[PDB]
Parts: structure tokens; C-alpha cells; sequence
């Protein structure tokens, strides 16, 4: 048939499976490195972490909490980790 | 290779900030009075009024067109009482009431109210208003009557030309004062006024005299707070358990966001030796033969971000103080707090320092004003 | 005015139509052109059924627009 | 003691015109008295015997000889007085005499004639009179605070030459990036050159000529009134940086050298901002269309960047994009490691893909609706698939303007092979079926679901391509602008179209689109349901044709009436199949359920 296909080069873009695409401590957008790991240069080590009550955050950032205080800076509820990103 | 770069412009352009921003037309003294003139000939022209009941039309509704239409189609009877042109709803005299003198019925002069009044005593009443500076306060003599006297009424009773130019110069204060778009500026002696399109509360410079200040209030740009805030925290600066141990918890709990105040306000105002002694720093580093002079340019830029940066910490801890204490709060401090420690670590790179590098400098740059963004965002 | 109408196997047909044209008398334009009843013709522009009771013009159909001719279901 | 220092002042006088005599004298007062009276008495004589001298003699000669000639004369004088000074008095004795006979000297022959020698200067700057422009600063530096004006005045006369050769060469310059940077190089260079040979570098002269050219960088007169200059320099780094014949002929060390003289030049732009947004773009064309010349040396320069100065915003990103197209690299190996075996429509060894992080490079979650093939239709759910498994929480959003490949074309004269984008591929597709036939502008925005505007475009592209003689696709109503395509133009395909060589390979990506318009949903939305009105009357009318047809059967009897329409898709033909079913349109065979009845 005319005009058939002999190579092909698929491009996909990958972003965290969040909700309101905002860490909310440091404000920074999800999709992006917080800023000690982005100045540091450590980059693709810093992840996203959920919660029983369904609240995103960095993991860098909620460690920095959590050796503050062990509640959610959202919902005055304890923070349980549900699930870590990667 | 040629035809390739025609369309670039537009296609890098794939996203475009700035949290207190705020568009200043600056205007000079006459343009202002212009202005003023305009809108009351269009008022005038609109309602088929004179100049002078047009002008209390606009000082009682602070000059806003669209509002005076709305009342004017609505009621007209009450827009002129409400901006004291005629009285309430709800033969002469020959005697005026405060002198108890008899005059002719020609130096009977009276307003809407029909209380008449001799004509001398109106001259004496406009004259010490005047001299006492009232500009549009002008009103008439019988008590309880809110009735004032138009522009075209006080000017005859002003025997002088300085008492005219004194009646000129407060009612055009006046009208600066009550135009929701004008202000004018709080300087010494400073002939400026500041126009833009709708009234806020943010930054402002008068180019002339390089003063910034507030729009809505003329003080201090206080950036975080509200004007009210703002004030009763400068006035109390300058003067289960017991009562008084509460007591003793206040005083400790205000000395913990006062002493913060007082050493941000001290490093502030000490900027301009730490300004003169980068120079020198830099001075001594370009007269020796390593670099030139464009290679040590970025420390006045970083001298400049960390003035800003503590000018915007030093008007959070009174924004914080008088905070209901919730969720909200705690973050609010947490991001301060880490605020304070990265301007910490960029002052001592900056000042107490000896070998700089450009990269490690600008990244502590971009990471405090992102943290100084951050802070400002939530209100604003 | 003159548009034009589009069928399934891609037979086109031309009719001429005034502004003010309902699109009822289109129909029936295309009944004197084709052979198929009105009532196994729905027309289609833009992805929206045209009701019966409307004008042309305010379908905001121009000069040279395309309509789309589908036959109905079950009646066919 | 006043006789013996008033005769010495008389052969000081005649050495003056045209020696132990005076140094005993010298010694003898030094010694009488520990050095006060010789600071009181001797000391302010030969000051003031030198200075009633010098303001007598050094005005004539001035008026004689004019200040060329004057000059070098107060520096002889000087010379000499300096000379008469070290061997007539006191100075091993820790004496300050010569330092005050020099401010003496220097404040009676210089200072009284500054202005005058000043004119000359603000005259000199032009015309190359280096020669006594170093003679002039060696006198002028003596004197405290004298220099400035000469800062001033070649500040000014850098920024007028500067502006004047712009505007005077501003015909092939706006326009062409390679003469911008050639220019900015020689004016640089050239006052560089004057600055060493009249003042041996001197750092105040220096910084003087780097005050002067940042003002001459930053000058609004290139669009005869915005911000172009970064625009030039970015473009001027791409043809250094991508695979143009300009850096064909070049090796590496001369592109090396090249790139530094634009990083020297770059470091006094003022909005380093747009610059690296320009960069960024052409990185990305670069790194996604791999066509580098040289990849060492795009992260040499992104260090190089980091170190100029650049924003920490977009080096950090750069970094990520680097660092991104590492970990895709491995991804793929992995992925076709995996396919190896069960191979599909497209073999394993012909297909590549780009997982890429959303925050460095474009990020938008836009929606663009394109009509893809089959062969593309199968391949998304794998790679998602295949990346849920080592990865968890992570989404992937599909980039159709960044996607490219190569497709084949078979005419009647020979088979060639072209590089497409994903737009040009689904608009090529409309001729699967139909080879030889006629298609309106209409009937290929039902086809492709494109919006308007993209497909104005894109056929535009394609059949105006400009290098080609002959081309593939061609249309009746010959226009010279996309914007007036009408709803009544006809395409066609090129059946004579050739390269005439039989084989033969071409490129038909320039420039790949990096953004597109917001594609309104209401026009999807419409195109949606046109195509599922347009399928299920096509099914209901076979079904009346044949009451009793296979599955099988059904897909490929559909692409044959649907032709002249659009594709139709399996999943929409499912759908549709359900739809219909559940309105008893259709019935479902009892025995064996692939088989429909129509009732
Ligand atoms: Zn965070
Ligand atoms: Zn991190
Ligand atoms: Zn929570
Ligand atoms: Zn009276
Ligand atoms: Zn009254
Ligand atoms: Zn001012
Ligand atoms: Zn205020």
C-alpha cells in the first residue's frame, strides 16, 4: 500500500500522578526538584510521598516536617505514609 | 541555513510572576488639576449642572463617575442631599441671626437651606475657615445644617487675592484627597501627585524625590500586612493559670517577634556601609591584575537582594503576631523560619567571604528569591 | 446563495438557497434533486442536528459550507 | 650663611640655560646645627627660585610651539629637574625634599595647563595619535584627580564610534547573525588594541572601555526604534553548535575558539533571560532530532554557561535534559531487549522512544487530537504498560509535535522514503485508500480531526516546500498564502512526483514546532460525533444489505464504505456495536456470540 511506515520515534513526557501539583511548603510545582536537591545537583533522587489523607509533598520536605512535628501540615491529622512515589 | 531562522521568535515563546506589581502613572501638579477640571466638565455636562454643585457631587462620592450616574438615575432627590446640596424635605428676614443687626434684603445672602445671613458675617465665617485651613468644609452657620457652601458662593466673600489662593490650594487638596485615584505625595514639600487606575494597596515611587510608600495609606510600604495592622503595631512599639502569668506569657511572646523586628529594622537601616565596603571589596579586586570590571558586577545585584530580602522578612513577624493560631500558622512560620537561615547563608557568602564563585553564588540567589516569592504569594 | 450537501458514499449534490431559507424548504430542495423522502433525511453541520423550524442563516451556514446528509435508522 | 645660598641660586640660574660647589654648601648647613633649619631656610629658596622660573619660561615656549611640542618638553623638564634634584639635594638622610620638589615641579609645569592639554585630548581619541597619547597620560597621572576627563572622553568617543558604524552598517546586520557578531568582534577588538597601545592597560581605562561597550551592546536601534540582539546571538550558537555546512568545514578547536568569543561578547548582555530561553529551544530541536555536531561540546558549554553568570534557572535544566536523554537512552536498550522476541507490525529494531521529564523540557498538559494509525495505536498501551512495571505514581503524557519518523512513498516511477512529522503523517494517511483520487479541504479535517489552523499549515508545508523543484502534493486554486485556503480546495498526490533518480532520501522536518494553539474542544467535539452519526448509519445500512454477516467480515466491508468519509477505528466500531446491540437495532447469535442478526 501507499504511503506504509519503515521507522518511527515516540517522544512521552512522564509527571507524578498528583493532585493540586504543589508541594505547599516550599510552593514549588510537583513536576520539578525541590530547591536543595536542585542546587545540590542530586537530581531524579528526590521524590513525592502520599498520605492516609490523601496530601502530596516532597519527600525531602516531609522528612524536614516530620523531624519537626508528626502531623500533616494541611489536615491536623498523624502522618501515616501511604505510599512512596519511587 | 538562512531561511531556517525566520520564524523563531515566536515559536521559543512556549510559556511567559511578579507578586507586587503595580502600574504608577505619574502626573505633575497641573495635569492633576486638568484632570479634575475634566471630569467636572463631563459631570456637568452630563447632569446638566452647574461647576461648582458638580465638584461637591464628586468629593461626596470620592470622583467616581459611574456610581454618581447610577444614584442620579435612581433617586435624584436624595444624591443631592446626600452630598449636602439641598435640604431635607422632611418673607425675609431683614436680621441676621448671629450679629442681631439689621441689613439690607441684597446683603441677606443665603444657601438651599434659605438661613440667611448678613453679608459681613458671611465674609467673617469664610475667613477664619479659610485661615483655619478648611478647604470643602465649609458649611452654613445655623446648627444642625449640613448644608455647604459651593465654590461660586465662597469665592465673592473673599476680599483678597491670598485668601483666594488659600481657598485654591485646600480645595484642591481636598479634591486629591477625596479623588479614589489620586494621592497626593508624603513628602517634604514635594509637588506630586500619583494617579492610577484603581486604589490599592502596594508600592509606589515618586520619581521626583525617590520616596516609597504605600498607595492606600502614605506610610511605609508595608508589604505582607494590612494597613491596619501595620499601625497598631508601631503604636504599641513606642509605649487555668493566674491573670498574671498570662500576662508574663504576652510580654515573652511579644519580645520574641520584637526583637526580630528591631535587629531586621537595624541591618536595613545599616546598608549603606556594607553598600560602600563591597565597592571597596571590588575596587581592590579589579586595580590588581585579575579580572576587569565587568567580572565583579554581580556583588552590587547581590547586596541589592538581600536588602530586599530583609526589607520583606521585617514586615512578616507583625503580620505573624496577630495570626489566629491554626494549621495555617505553623507552615507560615516553618517557611519564614527557613527563609532566615538561607538569607543567613547568603550574607555570610557575600560579605565574611574571601574566594567567590559565580555559580554557587547565583544559585543562592535564585533559592532566596524563590523562599521571598513563596512568603509573599499566599497573601497577595 | 448556493451550498452544498454531502451524502454517505460521497455523491455530492449542489442546491441554491436564500439567507432567509428555512432549512425545511432545503429539504425539500433535495427531494426535487434526489429521490429520498424528507423523512429519512436528517442534516447535520458542524456535528448538530438542524431542527425543522429554524433559518439558514441562523445556523450560521455561509457560501460555500458543506452540509451532511444521514440517513435515518430505522426508517431506512 | 645667606651670602654663600644666595650665589648658588646664580649657577643654579646659568645650569638652568646652558656641582661639589653646592653640595658642600648643602652639607655644611646640614650639619651646623636636625634637619630644621635646612627645611626652614635653602629648602622654600630653591622652591621658590624653581617656581618663579618655571611659571616665567614654560608659558612662552607654550605660545612658541603649541602643545604638541609643549608636552614633550614639560617631560624633558621634568626629567632633568628630577635629575638636578637627586644630585643637589639632601635624600639619603630620610629627607622629603625631591618628593616636595616633584609636587612642586609637577603642580608649576602640569596643573597650570591642564585645560589646554585636555582639548587636545577630547581631539587626539581619533585619527591614531597613540604615540603622544602615552605621553600625554604619563604627564597627566603625576597630577591628583587629572585623569577623569580623558576617562570621559574616550567612554563618549567609544559609545559615538560604536552607535555610528551600527547604524551605518545596519542594512546586512539586522537581518544576518553572522555579520552582527563579526561586527561586535571587530569594534571590540579595535578599541581593545587602542586602549593597550595608549595606555598599557591601565585598569581604569579598562573598566572605562567596559562601561562604554555594555551602553553599546544595549542599543535600541535595531528594529528602528525591541530586545533582537540574544535572539541573533542564540541563533549565531546554533549554527556553531548544529550540523550547518558553516561548521562542516570547521574543527572542533576553531568551534571552540568561536564559541569562547561569543561567550566574551555574551558577557555583557543585560537580559541573559531571553537568551537562554532561545538556547533551551535550539537544545531541544538539537538533542530530540540528533543532530549535534559534537556532544562533549554542548556540555563544555553549558559549563561554560554556568560559568559566565547565566540565570541558576535554566543551566539546572539543561543539566536535567541531559541527564534525561542518559536514563532514555538506557530505557530504550531495556525496552527493546524486552520486544525482541514477540514481534509486531513494526519490527523491534525500527522503533525508538524518549521518556523525558515534564518540568525540564515543555510543560504543558495540553490535549491534541490527532487520528493516528494503527501502527501507532498499538504501541502506546505497551510502553505505558511496560512503564508501570519499574516505576510507580508516574504518568505519561504523549507529545505528537516532537514525535517524528520516516515513511516510504511508492509512485508509479520509483519508491522513495521521506521524514515526516506526526501532522504530516496523519495527513498523508488520507490516501491509504483512494490513491488516485481528489480530497477537499473538508473532507481531510473530518480525516485527520486536525483544527483549522494546524492544517492549514501543514499542508502548506507540504505542498510548498521551499528547495523542492518537485513536490507531492498539488492543488487547483494556486494561492500565495495559507490563510486562504477555502473549503473547496482539492488535493491531490503527486503521481509524477520524483527526486531522476529512482531512490532517493529527503528531509521534510525544519524546525520542528515546539508549540501550537489551544485546539478548541467544541470543533473536536463536533468532528466526534460526526464520525460516530457517519459509522453507525454506515453499520445499520450493511446490516439491511445482509441480515446474517461475521464479525470479520464486518471491518473490513466497513473500510471499504467508509472511504471516501474517514477510517473508522476498531475501538469506535466496538462502541458503536454495543450501542446498537443495546437498542435492539441489531441482534446477537444464540450459538456461537460473534455473529450479528438484523431485525
Ligand atoms: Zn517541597
Ligand atoms: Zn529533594
Ligand atoms: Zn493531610
Ligand atoms: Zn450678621
Ligand atoms: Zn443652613
Ligand atoms: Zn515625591
Ligand atoms: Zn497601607
Amino acid at each position: 500500500k501507499m504511503f506504509s511506515l519503515k521507522k518511527w520515534n515516540a517522544v512521552a513526557m512522564w509527571s507524578w500522578d498528583v493532585e493540586c501539583d504543589t508541594c505547599a511548603i516550599c510552593r514549588v510545582q510537583v513536576m520539578d526538584a525541590c530547591l536543595r536537591c536542585q542546587a545540590e545537583n542530586k537530581q531524579e533522587d528526590c521524590v513525592v510521598v502520599w498520605g492516609e489523607c490523601n496530601h502530596s509533598f516532597h519527600n525531602c520536605c516531609m522528612s524536614l516536617w516530620v523531624k519537626q512535628n508528626n502531623r500533616c501540615p494541611l489536615c491536623q491529622q498523624d502522618w501515616v505514609v501511604q505510599r512512596i512515589g519511587k | 541555513i538562512e531561511d531556517y531562522y525566520v520564524g523563531v521568535a515566536s515559536d521559543v515563546e512556549q510559556q511567559g510572576f511578579d507578586p507586587e506589581e503595580y502600574q504608577f502613572t505619574c502626573l505633575t501638579y497641573k495635569e492633576s488639576e486638568g484632570a479634575l477640571n475634566e471630569h467636572m466638565t463631563s459631570l456637568a455636562s452630563v447632569l446638566k449642572v452647574s461647576h461648582s454643585v458638580a465638584k461637591l457631587i464628586l468629593v461626596n462620592f470620592h470622583w467616581q463617575v459611574s456610581e454618581i450616574l447610577d444614584r442620579y438615575k435612581s433617586n435624584s432627590a436624595q444624591l443631592l442631599v446626600e452630598a449636602r446640596v439641598q435640604p431635607n424635605p422632611s418673607h425675609p428676614p431683614h436680621h441676621c441671626a448671629v450679629c442681631m443687626q439689621f441689613v439690607r434684603k441684597e446683603n441677606l445672602l443665603s444657601l438651599a437651606c434659605q438661613h440667611q445671613f448678613c453679608r459681613s458675617c458671611w465674609e467673617q465665617h469664610c475667613s477664619v475657615l479659610v485661615k483655619d485651613g478648611v478647604g470643602v468644609g465649609v458649611s452654613c452657620m445655623a446648627q444642625d445644617c449640613p448644608l455647604r457652601t459651593p465654590e461660586d458662593f465662597v469665592f465673592p466673600l473673599l476680599p483678597n487675592e491670598e485668601l483666594r489662593e488659600k481657598y485654591r490650594r485646600y480645595l484642591f487638596r481636598d479634591y486629591v484627597e477625596s479623588h479614589y485615584q489620586l494621592q497626593l505625595c508624603p513628602g517634604a514639600d514635594c509637588p506630586m501627585v500619583i494617579r492610577v487606575q484603581e486604589p490599592r494597596a502596594r508600592r509606589v515611587q515618586c520619581n521626583r524625590c525617590n520616596e516609597v510608600f504605600c498607595f492606600k495609606c502614605r506610610q511605609m510600604y508595608h508589604a505582607p500586612t494590612d494597613c491596619a495592622t501595620i499601625r497598631k503595631w508601631l503604636t504599641k512599639c513606642a509605649d487555668n493559670q493566674s491573670q498574671q502569668a498570662q500576662a508574663r506569657e504576652a510580654l515573652k511572646k511579644y519580645l520574641f517577634y520584637f526583637e526580630r523586628w528591631e535587629n531586621h529594622n537595624k541591618s536595613l537601616q545599616a546598608a549603606a556601609q556594607t553598600y560602600q565596603r563591597i565597592h571597596e571589596k571590588i575596587q581592590e579586586r579589579v586595580m590588581n591584575n585579575l579580572g576587569t570590571w565587568i567580572d565583579w558586577q554581580y556583588l552590587q545585584n547581590a547586596a541589592k537582594l538581600l536588602a530586599k530580602c530583609r526589607y520583606t522578612l521585617q514586615y512578616t513577624y507583625p503580620y505573624a503576631y496577630y495570626m489566629e493560631s491554626g494549621p495555617r500558622k505553623k507552615l507560615f512560620e516553618y517557611q519564614q523560619a527557613q527563609l532566615e537561615a538561607e538569607i543567613a547563608n547568603l550574607s555570610w557568602k557575600v560579605e565574611r567571604a574571601d574566594s567567590y564563585d559565580r555559580g554557587d553564588l547565583e544559585n543562592q540567589m535564585h533559592i532566596a528569591e524563590q523562599r521571598r516569592r513563596t512568603l509573599l504569594k499566599d497573601f497577595h | 446563495m448556493l451550498i452544498k450537501v454531502k451524502t454517505l458514499t460521497g455523491k455530492e449534490i449542489e442546491i441554491d438557497i436564500e439567507p432567509t431559507d428555512k432549512v425545511e424548504r432545503i429539504k425539500e430542495r433535495v427531494e426535487e434533486k434526489e429521490g429520498i423522502p424528507p423523512q429519512q433525511q436528517r442534516l447535520i453541520y458542524s456535528g448538530k442536528q438542524m431542527n425543522d423550524e429554524k433559518t439558514a442563516a441562523d445556523y450560521k451556514i455561509l457560501g460555500g459550507s458543506v452540509l451532511h446528509l444521514v440517513l435515518a435508522l430505522r426508517g431506512g | 650663611k645667606n651670602r654663600l645660598q644666595d650665589s648658588a641660586m646664580k649657577l643654579v640660574h646659568a645650569e638652568r640655560l646652558g656641582s661639589q660647589l653646592v653640595i658642600g654648601v648643602r652639607e655644611s648647613y646640614v650639619n651646623l646645627c636636625k634637619l630644621q633649619i635646612y627645611r626652614d631656610n635653602f629648602e622654600k629658596a630653591y622652591l621658590d627660585s624653581t617656581e618663579r622660573f618655571y611659571r616665567t619660561q614654560a608659558p612662552s615656549y607654550l605660545q612658541q610651539n603649541g602643545v604638541q611640542n609643549y608636552m614633550k618638553y614639560a617631560d624633558a623638564k621634568l626629567k632633568e629637574e628630577e635629575k638636578r634634584a637627586l644630585r643637589y639635594l639632601e635624600t639619603r638622610r630620610e629627607c622629603n625634599s625631591v618628593e616636595a620638589l616633584m609636587e612642586c615641579c609637577v603642580n608649576a609645569l602640569v596643573t597650570s595647563f591642564k585645560e589646554t592639554i585636555l582639548a587636545e585630548c577630547q581631539g587626539m581619541i581619533k585619527r591614531n595619535e597613540t604615540e603622544k597619547l602615552h605621553l600625554m597620560f604619563s604627564l597627566m597621572d603625576k597630577v591628583p584627580n587629572g585623569i577623569e576627563p580623558m576617562l570621559k572622553d574616550l567612554e563618549e568617543h567609544i559609545i559615538s564610534a560604536g552607535l555610528a558604524d551600527m547604524v551605518a552598517a545596519a542594512e546586512t546586520i539586522t537581518t544576518d547573525s553572522e555579520k552582527y557578531v563579526e561586527q561586535l568582534l571587530t569594534l571590540f577588538n579595535r578599541f581593545s588594541k587602542l586602549v593597550k597601545e595608549a595606555f598599557q592597560d591601565d585598569p581604569r581605562f579598562l573598566t572605562a572601555r567596559d562601561k562604554a561597550y555594555k551602553a553599546v551592546v544595549n542599543d535600541a536601534t535595531i528594529f528602528k526604534l525591541e530586545s533582537k540582539c540574544p535572539e541573533l546571538l542564540a541563533n549565531y550558537c546554533d549554527m556553531l553548535l548544529r550540523k550547518t555546512p558553516l561548521s562542516k568545514k570547521l574543527t572542533s578547536e576553531e568551534i571552540e575558539a568561536k564559541l569562547k568569543e561569543v561567550l566574551l561578547v555574551l558577557k555583557y548582555v543585560q537580559n541573559k533571560d531571553v537568551f537562554m530561553r532561545y538556547h533551551k529551544a535550539h537544545l531541544t530541536r538539537r538533542l530530540i532530532l540528533d543532530i549535534s555536531a559534537d556532544s562533549e561540546i554542548e556540555e563544555n558549554m553549558v559549563e561554560w554557561l554556568r560559568e559566565v553568570g547565566m540565570p541558576a534557572d535554566y543551566v539546572n535544566k539543561l543539566a536535567r535534559m541531559f541527564q534525561d536523554i542518559k536514563v532514555s537512552e538506557d530505557l530504550n536498550q531495556a525496552f527493546k531487549e524486552m520486544h525482541k522476541n514477540n514481534k509486531l507490525a513494526l519490527p523491534a529494531d525500527s522503533v525508538n522512544i524518549k521518556i523525558l521529564n515534564a518540568g525540564a523540557w515543555s510543560r504543558s498538559s495540553e490535549k491534541v487530537f490527532v487520528s493516528l494509525p494503527t501502527e501507532l495505536e498499538d504501541l502506546i498501551p505497551e510502553v505505558e504498560e511496560f512503564y508501570k512495571k519499574n516505576h510507580s505514581g508516574r504518568k505519561l503524557h504523549w507529545h505528537h509535535l516532537m514525535s517524528n519518523g520516516i515513511i516510504t512513498f511508492k509512485n508509479e516511477v520509483g519508491q522513495y522514503d521521506l521524514e515526516v512529522t506526526t501532522f504530516q503523517l496523519a495527513v498523508l494517511f488520507a490516501w491509504n485508500q483512494r490513491p488516485r483520487e481528489k480530497i477537499s479541504f473538508e473532507n481531510l479535517k473530518l480525516a485527520t480531526e486536525l483544527p483549522d489552523a494546524e492544517l492549514r499549515r501543514t499542508l502548506w508545508s507540504l505542498v510548498a516546500f521551499p528547495k523542492l523543484k518537485r513536490q507531492v502534493l498539488l492543488y487547483e486554486p494556486q494561492v500565495n498564502s495559507p490563510k486562504d485556503f477555502t473549503e473547496g480546495t482539492l488535493f491531490s498526490v503527486n503521481q509524477e512526483f520524483s527526486l531522476v533518480q529512482k531512490r532517493g532520501k529527503i528531509n521534510l522536518i525544519g524546525r520542528l514546532q515546539l508549540t501550537t494553539e489551544r485546539m478548541r474542544e467544541e470543533e473536536n467535539e463536533g468532528i466526534v460525533q460526526l464520525r460516530i452519526l457517519r459509522t453507525q448509519e454506515a453499520i445499520i445500512q450493511i446490516m439491511k444489505m445482509r441480515k446474517k454477516i461475521s464479525n470479520a467480515q464486518l471491518q473490513t466491508e466497513l473500510v471499504e464504505i467508509l472511504k471516501n468519509m474517514f477510517l473508522p477505528q476498531k475501538k469506535m466500531i466496538k462502541e458503536q456495536i454495543e450501542w446498537l446491540i443495546e437498542h435492539k437495532y441489531i441482534r446477537r447469535d444464540e450459538s456461537d456470540i460473534n455473529t450479528f442478526i438484523y431485525m
